[PDB]
Formats: structure tokens, C-alpha cells, sequence
């Protein structure tokens, strides 16, 4: 079960200044980047081709060449048309790739950073509650048979293929092992267990004492590492005397079932 | 528009004297334009690497800065946010033990 996301994001700030700036991920690694300043999509893997031949690479890449330019002119256009009633600054964000299964996908825009359009069947569509002025430049842009066909072709079949090339020549990175390193840290006390370089996400974190489980134990959010590897901690709140007996134990697929015990 | 949440932590456990990565993970801001500086006994660290900017399925922006450091028991370390949504920079200081 991975999702394929491409995640643009453009910001107007005047009529003379604006940037589109998109990164690409394959679950939760980074397959690809694209700045403003660049003319190309760079690759932030060795795998990040796909299985796609260096000419259709290039197909596909000019393809999103012309698309930028077009969409930075449409929106612009747009504003002057509106004005002033939608005023600069704008962000636009746009969410687009596919969900693979033993797929489905999607293709979601923001205004603001609210989700307001998105492409469904053969057409744009404002989404229930979006503002209302969007209504005719959509109707407009469901007009362009050209550009609803090759969104259509993109999210039904580009992307999946795309990705099961992807899948196929990123094979040893997607399913790489690593292994995390924990340590322990800390009225009452909070006793902290941290955990840190695991890769792949899925982990179990929690204090025992002895084999009993400390159903107290409060898991925190998942942090990225700058290594494509993640932290987590697990908090314990606990009376003094209490902190003998306790201990950190963790699981993780990379370990080969030799759980880490840490004893306070 | 939306505020910046900072979280500070370090790479691997942190030993006095042995070199480290500490991260600073700012999330939950909108809109994206923000300048994030990492600091040193409330100085700025020069060569802060960052991460692309990315967002969530919830639309809101997210980005990774990192810089290698040898904590001590002498040596203070902070995240220090700059955002529209706040009148003043936000500094979070490192817990010492994340
Ligand atoms: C790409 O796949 C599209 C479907 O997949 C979804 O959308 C894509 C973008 C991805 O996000 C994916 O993950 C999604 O799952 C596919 O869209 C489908 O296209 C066909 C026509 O090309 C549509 O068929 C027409 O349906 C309407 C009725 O629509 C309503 O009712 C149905 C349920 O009954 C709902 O599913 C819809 O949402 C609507 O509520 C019919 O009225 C119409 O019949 C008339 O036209 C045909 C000829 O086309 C005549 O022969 C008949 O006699 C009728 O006069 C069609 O059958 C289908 O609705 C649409 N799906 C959706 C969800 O809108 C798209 O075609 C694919 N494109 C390519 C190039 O592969
Ligand atoms: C990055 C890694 C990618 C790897 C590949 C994996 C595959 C992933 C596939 C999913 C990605 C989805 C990409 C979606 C955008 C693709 C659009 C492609 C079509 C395109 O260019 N059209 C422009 C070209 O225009 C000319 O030629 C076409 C023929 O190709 C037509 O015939 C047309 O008449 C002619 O002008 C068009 O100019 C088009 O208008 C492009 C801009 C339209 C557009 O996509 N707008 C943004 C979507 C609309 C939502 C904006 C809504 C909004 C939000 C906020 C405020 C206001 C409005
Ligand atoms: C447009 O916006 C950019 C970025 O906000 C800024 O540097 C510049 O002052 C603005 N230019 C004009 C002509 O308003
Ligand atoms: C983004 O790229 C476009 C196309 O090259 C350029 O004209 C524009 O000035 C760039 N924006 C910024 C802010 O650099
Ligand atoms: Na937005
Ligand atoms: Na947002």
C-alpha cells in the first residue's frame, strides 16, 4: 500500500512575482524535486526514472514544462480578470498521483490552503463549500477537451505504470532496514523513552514493568531524521519510587525479533 | 493563516563531547514563506541544512533543518521561527534530552 504524491506548490505574491516549487514522494520517501529555479525535475534517488526510457522521461518532463508556464499565465490572467475582488498574495497548492493496491487516483487543489477543486471522472469540479466565483473559470477549463484528456490519461494510466516501474527499480532503498537507537530521559516525573534511526515507520514503543504492559504510556508524533529514518518517543508520567523496575522495551522489523529492553 | 509548531531533537542520544545532529522539525504554518534560523548560545549556526518544503493532507507546510553539534554542559541550543502569523520570532530551545 503506496501512495504516490506529486505536491506542487505556488505562490503569487503581485502581479510581477511568483514562484511554483514541487516535490514527489513515494510513500514516505522523496523521489523527486522541482524548484522554480530549475528547468529540469531533478531526482533525489538513483531509482527516480522509473522504468521509463531517457526519451519518454523527456516527453513526460517537457510535458510538465509546458503545464507550469500555462498555469502560472492562467492564474495570473485570472487575478486580473477578477480584480479587484481576489486580490494578491495567493497560494495555490495542488495534491495529484495515485494510491497503489495489490490503484485509485486523485488529484485535490487548495486556494488559501483550503481544498477547493479537483479533477474526478472527466472534469474539474469545485469541491461543496468552495467560493462560488470559482464556478465559471472551471466551467471554462472543463471546455479545454485537450487538457481533460491528458489529465485523464495521466491519472489513469501515466501515474500507475510510473509507479510500478518506480516500485521495481527502488526496490532495495524501499525496503530497506534500519535499526533505531534508543535511550531514556526525564511533584511527579515524566520518564521519557526516545527512539530514533528506524526505518520503515510501523514500530512498537512502550514502558514495562516487568511483562506488564503501562497502559499510561503516551506515544508522540513520528519526527523525520534527516536521513530518511524517524524518531519517536513514548512518555511515562509516574510517582518517585515508582522508577525502579520500569523499562523501555521496543520493537521494530529491523532488529530480527531482539527487541531493545532499556532499564531505568 | 496558520502557526508555526517547533519540535527539537537530536539525530542520536545525546553524549557531552561526542558529535550529533540536531534537528529542528517546524510544522502546521500557513502561509509558506518563513525563515528559520538554528542557534548556539543564542547565536546563529552558519551552515543549517534544510529540507525542501513540503505540506500534509491537510494542506498545511512543513520543513526540516538540521546542523551537526557536539552538546556540552556549557552550550545552550535553539530553533528560531520567523512567520506572519506571530508579532515576534518564536525560539524553542533544545530540552537537553530530545
Ligand atoms: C479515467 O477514469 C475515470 C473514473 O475513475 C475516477 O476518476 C479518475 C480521474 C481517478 O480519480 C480514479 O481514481 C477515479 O476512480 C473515468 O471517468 C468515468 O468516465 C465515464 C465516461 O468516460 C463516465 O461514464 C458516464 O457516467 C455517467 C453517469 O455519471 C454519474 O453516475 C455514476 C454512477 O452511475 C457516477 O459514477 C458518476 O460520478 C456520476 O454521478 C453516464 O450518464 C454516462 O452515460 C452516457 O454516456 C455514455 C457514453 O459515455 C452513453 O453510451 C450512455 O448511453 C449515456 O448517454 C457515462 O456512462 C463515468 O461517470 C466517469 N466516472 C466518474 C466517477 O465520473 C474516465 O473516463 C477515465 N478516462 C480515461 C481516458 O481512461
Ligand atoms: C512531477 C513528477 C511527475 C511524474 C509523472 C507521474 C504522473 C503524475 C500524474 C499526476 C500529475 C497531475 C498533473 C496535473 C496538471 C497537468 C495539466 C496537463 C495539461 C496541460 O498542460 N494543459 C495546458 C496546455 O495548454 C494547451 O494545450 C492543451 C493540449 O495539451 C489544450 O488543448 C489547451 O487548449 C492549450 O491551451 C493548458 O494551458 C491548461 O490550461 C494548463 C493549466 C490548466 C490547469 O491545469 N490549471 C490548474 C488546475 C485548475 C485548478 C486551479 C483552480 C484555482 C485555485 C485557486 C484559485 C483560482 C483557481
Ligand atoms: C512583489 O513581491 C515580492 C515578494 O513579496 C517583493 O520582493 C516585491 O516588493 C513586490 N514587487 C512589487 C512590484 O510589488
Ligand atoms: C520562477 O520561474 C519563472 C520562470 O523561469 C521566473 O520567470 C520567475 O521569476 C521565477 N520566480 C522567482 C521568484 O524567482
Ligand atoms: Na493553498
Ligand atoms: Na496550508
Amino acid at each position: 500500500n503506496y501512495t504516490f504524491r506529486c505536491l506542487q506548490m505556488s505562490s503569487f505574491a503581485n502581479r510581477s512575482w511568483s514562484r511554483t516549487d514541487s516535490v514527489v514522494w513515494l510513500g514516505d520517501l522523496q523521489t523527486h524535486r522541482w524548484s522554480n529555479d530549475s528547468a529540469t525535475i531533478s531526482f533525489t534517488k538513483p531509482w527516480s526514472q522509473g522504468k521509463l526510457s531517457n526519451q519518454q522521461w523527456e516527453k513526460l518532463q517537457h510535458m510538465f514544462q509546458v503545464y507550469r508556464v500555462s498555469f502560472t499565465r492562467d492564474i495570473q490572467e485570472l487575478v486580473k480578470m477578477m480584480s479587484p475582488k481576489e486580490d494578491y498574495p495567493i497560494e495555490i497548492q495542488l495534491s495529484a498521483g495515485c494510491e497503489m493496491y495489490p490503484s485509485e487516483s486523485f488529484l485535490h487543489v487548495a486556494f488559501q490552503g483550503k481544498y477547493v477543486v479537483r479533477f474526478w471522472g472527466t472534469s474539474w469540479q469545485t469541491v461543496p463549500g468552495a467560493p462560488s466565483w470559482l464556478d465559471l473559470p472551471i466551467k471554462v477549463l472543463n471546455a479545454d477537451q485537450g487538457t481533460s484528456a491528458t489529465v485523464q490519461m495521466l491519472l489513469n494510466d501515466t501515474c500507475p505504470l510510473f509507479v510500478r516501474g518506480l516500485l521495481e527499480a527502488g526496490k532495495s532503498d524501499l525496503e530497506k532496514q534500519e535499526k533505531p537507537v534508543a535511550w531514556l530521559s526525564s511533584g511527579h516525573r515524566q520518564l521519557v523513552c526516545h527512539v530514533s534511526g528506524f526505518y520503515p515507520k510501523p514500530v512498537w514503543v512502550m514502558w514495562m514493568r516487568g511483562d506488564q504492559e503501562q497502559q499510561g504510556t503516551h506515544r508522540g508524533d513520528f519526527l523525520p531524521n534527516a536521513d530518511e529514518t524517524w524518531y519517536l518517543q513514548a512518555t511515562l508520567d509516574v510517582e518517585a519510587g515508582e522508577e525502579a523496575g520500569l523499562a523501555c522495551r521496543v520493537k521494530h522489523s529491523s532488529l530480527g525479533g531482539q527487541d531493545i529492553i532499556l532499564y531505568w | 493563516q496558520k502557526t508555526p509548531q517547533i519540535q527539537v531533537y537530536s539525530r542520536h542520544p545525546p553524549e557531552n563531547g561526542k558529535p550529533n545532529i540536531l534537528n529542528c522539525y517546524v510544522t502546521q504554518f500557513h502561509p509558506p514563506h518563513i525563515e528559520i534560523q538554528m542557534l548556539k548560545n543564542g547565536k546563529k549556526i552558519p551552515k543549517v541544512e534544510m529540507s525542501d518544503m513540503s505540506f500534509s493532507k491537510d494542506w498545511s507546510f512543513y520543513i526540516l533543518a538540521h546542523t551537526e553539534f557536539t552538546p556540552t554542559e556549557t552550550d545552550t541550543y535553539a530553533c528560531r521561527v520567523k512567520h506572519a502569523s506571530m508579532a515576534e520570532p518564536k525560539t524553542v530551545y533544545w530540552d537537553r534530552d530530545m
